[PDB]
């Protein structure tokens, strides 16, 4: 389908699509706190040595100023492949996302834009990073007009999202999940290929209840559908998101209409995470089909806690059990 | 020592390094007053045609400044920033680049796009908002733009612009066509994260650079003395390892110079150069007329007939500018995203379905249809 | 009922809730850019004579700076009332609000916080404001467990809920509305008096359906009442939501209980606006009670415009047709 | 000159500013390498229970260090962060402030709580997020906090401890209670944009606060070449009205003397001081080491026994950690307000719920019930 693949794990699919990317675009530089040497969950080993040092290289430790300085580099239609070394060191650079980088194009009347920005960042919960290394910000970035937000669920995945973000003409921050970097491998394609932004992926059909999640909560799903099924005899229709805006509401609200129930579940707090603006669009589109309440399956609201993290995530124990109460609402 | 975050001796005694403020970097100046040349070798003897034009770019500034403060006086527009002082810092240094050169600015630079010939109907054209406006009526008042005289377009938030012009900058390093970026900012914006940002990557990334800081006195109502502590801005470049000199910002000569030099060593080293141009918030304007008149190069004659014909041509682009159209309500809706999402058509939709229904109730009859 | 009151508009009565706060609490300082001689909105005028330039003064131009130097006035102990000139330059100080403003008393296990914080801003459109003088970012801030985030109608609710904020054992960010400064006054007590936060208030009881909706737009609900009231015959019950987080649910839902609809307004773009996170619950909680879908009428999906102003907020007659066609659903 | 921006002279000659980088600030230092005094009039000659307590504190570090390294490296506790070659400088500044003064830091101070008898079971319980733990076992290992000690709780952002620290400042300058503040952070934090914000408010708010920061050449892969281009930090101070130093932070006499003088000037002259000390990523401990035995302060039996009595302490400390329960997971919700809001409360009833049904998938067996 894609020419030649080999093993990789979701680190090496990363360094798979940049490679790609320096080799095939010259404008295209690579810059971050530690990049040089590889970056500290080894995404770009080797590619300073292959490319050059003008190519790939260390910023001071300033994340508003990385931000600042992509935009830069981008407004003279040069790729630039920004990265911040954990999500949740995201925030200094805020305001030059949200006021800068989104707003770019439509302030200016598209006499200048920033759209061969990208902005790559480890994401989401690893097992004991407590508040500041397990953040998953993409409900902070989803009110925000004018940028793309795209979170991948695998190996495969990752280099084909960060291949078309990359691409894409609009700044696109890239969460990556660090739970998965060096998780299992699987078959990647060498070369370079694209998977759409904006278009879910119905991963398991089903015609009892829908379930939608991104990252490594797509897992968790999956073997919630699993136990459903084996348990309950119930048939889950499962979707990976995959981008969180502009998102697909056509792929779920036509499962939701398929199903008549919906359950969504991220890492990330319930209250303004982004189930909530889903289960919002899927109840003014889908009304009329829906069996039950749609349910959100999501971290309690509070910092994202060290020791206690086993009980903060939204398990597929959580899952299931929210599931059960829907069938049977 | 054998540290490698710092070069230096031992010293045996413990001693505190003293700021030098009171006699602080020292002013460079070319004129005095009186338009008189202070030291002939700093003379840049720059041709009539262009002293000229510097001349001209800055009283045409000026009056258009008159009338554009009187029309949001009245709220004809909605808002608006005056170059009042700042006439000889952005036409002396827009002088000294190259025409290709990128500028990233504020809210103080319209002279650099006035030395640009960018049109008085384009200037206008933005404040109203009209179907002229490249900017198509979405930002505030004086937040012009212009991609054909490299002008990047004016954001409110203070100093962002400042690490994206280090960016931009490094973009031209590597792609090697002799090019420089200049900064223009406030001593205000001065103290935002972003401009220790901006700084340090400059000289760490070695980008060519000039960072120019106006420093007025003031930033709304805050004096300097609640701003910073230290000899002003141009002290802090020393530390970031940046090139750096203050000079009279009411001295178009002592600007140029700057300006000139700081844009040749930029391009030629690929290294930042910090300018601080002292100003007012003993003008600009009239320092330069009693230059001219030294060298017999302007006359009280001139000076009314160009006081005339300017205000003719920026009062000939106003009019114009208030009959025009506002752009299509749908214009609202593009360039969000390069291309419009589904989602936002939608919106855009139904926005044309409510004003089928309700445009009696919105003020259709000034926009393009 | 709260003793002498005097006629205020909204600037003025966040100046007597500033000196009461002032004159009963020996820690209190105020401090931003230009809050030493009144402020660009003139809510200060006065107090730097009244109290002390210690106490009433100016700061560098740096929004990280102004709420980072707060949170370490709050951490001793002393009331720290931050000023941000506009809520659209809030971001800067994103990171010092989301990650450790909120997060202080929770990562500490209680040996510190910052709960004697609150930073004032003012907020919303103002006819002319554009990209960058007109923005709501509230629903940014809804995401962030240990903030809390308050948004009054009119001047006797801003003192009210002013005065509650600076109180409040939490860093609350309180957001003015703009448009209201020097729009029309009402009385407010000269003395200090509380309203509660996370506490919404029914303005109007109704029968049919319920708006919700806070700040200025809670004017423009009141009024489509009425036009439906006159032109459908229609019962609106009417409520001002005044805290987004912690949010009442249970005012709310109690309402949709009642009328079996809803209608959510605000002027922040619809897309991860705070309505999704009101209408996921209500639709959990309220579900066997909906009549029709939950509607959201919102800003476009958009920066918020210059010259189209009139055309991209969500007014009386957009609120007005959501509601017509709700209510024949 | 006129400007109310900068006090100077005029200067007729256009002239750049140079950074003296290649001879930076000296480094200050009291003894050498072999522990001798290498000039008089610079010995605080501290008693000898005090420097005994230095080294003691130092070496407990030490030991401290080795077995909960050991420990990260098996996997028992999540995370570490080591003192190897800062024991010096935290030592030295601690023992130079009142045992009331305000302490913000990040990840290298574990000495400061050492030095003012943290004790080890805390430290412990912290690593291990146990029931003893004040912290609730929310953070990762090594953020420690001490309320009783003044030593505010640490957090992984880098740099936002600094202007947070100037503000305590302030707040301390108004009690008037002949309070500092310190603030710790390394050479690469202080390119964080808040390093900027909190300099400069220091210094216009006139601010009784000491800046430290440690320049040990690296932020984990990054040389200082790539992190900044002045001559260090230390060169910055100047630049915002700071009173700056720059020591030889392998010299904890050098860093005591430095630190004391700071302390005393800010908080009788309410203005910022910053400390840049110089160390390594010719140690600390053997520095010191090397005075006592010439003092004749110590020995090689009495660094024998100690080296015993401190792992002996250390490890029965560990044991007692590793045995101790993890906090109730009720816990997780608590503290994120001061009270906790009914629809939190909700989210912890539907945790206990779940735990009812599902526990058996859950590692109770660990947690206080
Ligand atoms: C981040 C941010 N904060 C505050 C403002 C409000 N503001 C607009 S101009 C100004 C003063 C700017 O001073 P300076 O940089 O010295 O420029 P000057 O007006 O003196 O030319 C302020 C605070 C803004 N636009 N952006
Ligand atoms: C805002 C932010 N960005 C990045 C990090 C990741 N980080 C943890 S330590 C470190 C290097 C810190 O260097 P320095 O300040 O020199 O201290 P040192 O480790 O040398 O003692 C980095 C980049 C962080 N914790 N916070
Ligand atoms: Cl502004
Ligand atoms: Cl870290
Ligand atoms: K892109
Ligand atoms: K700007
Ligand atoms: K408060
Ligand atoms: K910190
Ligand atoms: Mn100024
Ligand atoms: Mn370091």
């Amino acid at each position: 389908e894609y020419g030649q693949t080999q093993k990789m794990n979701l680190f090496q699919s990363v360094t798979s699509a940049l490679d790609n990317s320096l080799a095939k675009d010259p404008t295209a530089v690579i810059f971050g706190e530690d990049v040089a040497f590889g970056g500290v969950f080894r995404c770009t080993v080797g590619l300073r040595d292959k490319y050059g040092k003008d190519r790939v290289f260390n910023t001071p430790l300033c994340e508003q100023g990385i931000v600042g300085f992509g935009i830069g580099i981008a407004v003279t239609g040069a790729t630039a492949i920004a990265e911040i070394q954990f999500a949740d060191y995201i925030f200094p650079a805020f305001d030059q996302i949200v006021n800068e980088a989104a707003k770019y194009r439509y302030r200016s009347g598209d006499l200048f834009n920033c759209g061969s920005l990208t902005i790559r960042s480890p994401w989401g919960c690893v097992g004991h990073g407590a508040l500041y290394h397990s953040q998953s910000p993409e409900a902070f970035f989803a009110h925000c007009p004018g940028i793309k937000v795209v979170i991948p669920r695998s190996p495969f995945q990752a280099k084909g999202l960060l291949l078309s973000c990359i691409e894409d003409k609009n700044p696109c921050i890239f969460f990556e999940p660090k739970i998965l970097y060096r998780a299992a491998a699987e078959e990647v394609p060498i070369e370079p290929y694209n998977i759409p932004l904006s278009q879910a992926e119905v991963i398991q059909e089903g015609s009892d209840v829908t379930l939608v999640a991104w990252g490594t909560q797509v897992h968790v799903i999956r073997e919630v559908a699993s136990m459903a099924k084996e348990k309950l005899g119930v048939s889950c229709e499962v979707i990976d998101l995959r981008t969180i805006i502009p998102w697909d509401v056509d792929t779920i609200c036509k499962s939701v209409i398929k199903t008549g129930r919906l359950l969504i579940s991220h890492e990330a707090p319930l209250t303004g995470g982004f189930a909530s603006e889903i289960s919002s669009t899927v109840q003014e589109e889908c009304f009329l089909n829906l069996e039950a309440p749609i349910s959100r399956v999501c971290g309690y609201d509070t910092p994202f806690p060290h020791i206690f993290e086993p009980f903060y995530i939204p398990d597929k124990w959580k899952c299931y059990d929210a599931l059960r109460k829907m069938i049977n609402y | 020592p054998q540290f490698p975050g710092a070069s230096a001796e031992f010293i045996d005694k413990l001693e505190f390094i003293q700021p030098n403020v009171i006699s602080g970097i020292p002013i460079y100046r070319v004129m005095d007053r009186q338009g008189q040349i202070i030291n002939p070798s700093e003379d840049p003897h720059l041709p009539k045609e262009k002293v000229l034009k510097l001349y001209k770019s800055m009283t045409l500034l000026n009056t258009m400044d008159r009338i554009l403060y009187e029309s949001q006086r009245q709220g004809r527009i909605s808002f608006y920033m005056t170059n009042y002082g700042e006439e000889g810092t952005h036409v002396g240094s827009a002088a000294a680049l190259d025409n290709t050169d990128l500028v990233f600015g504020q809210y103080r630079e319209a002279g650099v796009l006035m030395y640009r010939d960018y049109p008085l109907e384009l200037f206008m054209a933005q404040c109203y908002g009209n179907i002229s406006d490249l900017g198509k009526g979405r930002q505030m008042p004086v937040h012009y733009g212009c991609k054909e005289r490299h002008f990047v377009t004016i954001s409110s938030p203070l100093a962002t612009q400042i690490p994206q012009a280090v960016g931009a900058a490094y973009a031209a390093k590597r792609a090697n066509a002799n090019r420089v970026v200049i900064c223009y900012f406030g001593e205000g914006a001065a103290s935002e994260g972003d401009a220790h940002a901006g700084f340090n990557f400059a000289a760490t990334l070695e980008c060519p650079i000039i960072f120019f800081c106006r420093n007025n006195g003031y930033a709304i109502s805050t004096p300097t003395s609640e701003q910073y502590r230290g000899d002003g801005i141009a002290a802090r470049g020393p530390g970031y390892g940046i090139m750096s000199i203050r000079v009279d910002g009411n001295d178009v000569f002592a600007v140029y110079n700057a300006t000139k030099e700081a844009r040749r060593r930029a391009v030629a080293e690929n290294q930042p150069f910090l300018i601080e141009a002292m100003t007012y918030r003993d003008h600009p304007i009239s320092r330069l007329r009693h230059y001219l008149l030294s060298q017999g190069w302007w006359d009280e004659e001139q000076e009314k007939a160009w006081r005339k014909q300017s205000r003719r041509k920026v009062m000939e682009a106003f009019e114009q500018a208030e009959r025009k159209p506002k752009p299509n309500p749908n214009l609202l809706f593009s360039d969000v995203y390069q291309e419009m999402p589904a989602q936002l058509r939608k919106q855009q939709e139904s926005l044309a379905r409510h004003l089928q229904t309700y445009g009696e109730h919105y003020p259709l009859d000034h926009f393009d249809k």
